[PDB]
């Protein structure tokens, strides 16, 4: 009912926080990917919109 | 996007392999006794006709 703790040194404490800000921008050739570099296969995938 | 480019190159496999026994049936002097038809197994080859 009547009792307090009250400090009476101190402690300056350097903690360290890591946050990820961005990632890899990658970018794809959807045609040189799907259909390879060089195909009238290309040829039909725009057909798929 | 952008790329193509043709050059062709088709360096194959093989590199003196063997022709055939063409050229020595084309080009033989003496031949078998007709029914006994001097049928080979024509070897492992390079036999480009």
């Amino acid at each position: 009912n009547n009792s307090i703790a009250i400090p009476t040194n101190f402690t300056i404490s350097v903690t360290t926080e890591i946050l990820p800000v961005s990632m890899t921008k990658t970018s794809v050739d959807c045609t040189m990917y799907i259909c390879g570099d060089s195909t009238e296969c290309s040829n039909l995938l725009l057909q798929y919109g | 996007n952008f790329r193509v480019q043709p050059t062709e190159s088709i360096v194959r496999f093989p590199n003196v392999t063997n022709l055939c026994p063409f050229h020595e049936v084309f080009n033989a002097t003496r031949f078998a006794s007709v029914y006994a038809w001097n049928r080979t197994r024509i070897s492992n080859c390079v036999a480009d006709y």
